[PDB]
């Protein structure tokens, strides 16, 4: 999920972008 | 962009610049 | 001659709150 | 939509909870 | 609404969204 | 408080409801 | 034709800052 | 009030603490 | 008729996340 | 000025990486 | 004013509360 | 650095007026 993948760990922009529209 | 953990209202913040026009979906786990 | 753009900000922000773990969407225009 | 709704004028955390998942 | 630690100015933010227009007070321990 | 309430431990729409004038 | 409500949002943030643990009260209309 | 005062026009730290508790 | 210290707030939160380490300066007016 | 050509239209993160230090 | 840890986005907003027209700059350790 | 004083330890308004142009 993106809590895990962003929050509990670091993730960059493109990955941010995963969640995008 | 910014390189450390973004969390909580700070996490969606981060989506609503990032996304910009194309909106995007803010899902915990859901 | 308001301004969408920061509304948005304030808008995404308490969704976060509001909504909760169920979460939720944002889509302005296409 | 919700920016035109909410934007235009104030919406109360009830109005919001409509734009849930 | 939210199941979390409110903290900080998020917890007032918090207020300011739930309370509307009856306002609120803040007040660490005072 | 409301910080030992909310903060400190997780509180409910209802209690903090209790810090609204 | 400005925004109060975003306006005040950003109000509290700052009293939340600004007053430290003297803490504040606010209050719009009634 | 602090929305007539501050919100038709900027409100300095110092004009703000008036404000306080 | 717009409101540019609102903005301003807006556009710091937004320079935090997009320079990152890199860091930046804000100017207003002198 | 960053708030001149910001604050009167919508910048995205590319107009903004221009910003940066 | 506040006596705590201010940091990340926050810090920054404090700088832009605090220092005004004179602007600031923010730079971890550049 | 503005990071050590202000976040990983407390730091006055004057301590962090020392970040203002
Ligand atoms: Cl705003
Ligand atoms: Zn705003
Ligand atoms: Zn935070």
């Amino acid at each position: 999920g993106i809590v895990e993948q962003c929050c509990t760990s670091i993730c960059s922009l493109y990955q941010l972008e995963n969640y995008c529209n | 962009f910014v390189n450390q953990h973004l969390c909580g209202s700070h996490l969606v913040e981060a989506l609503y610049l990032v996304c910009g026009x194309r909106g995007f979906f803010y899902t915990p786990k859901t």
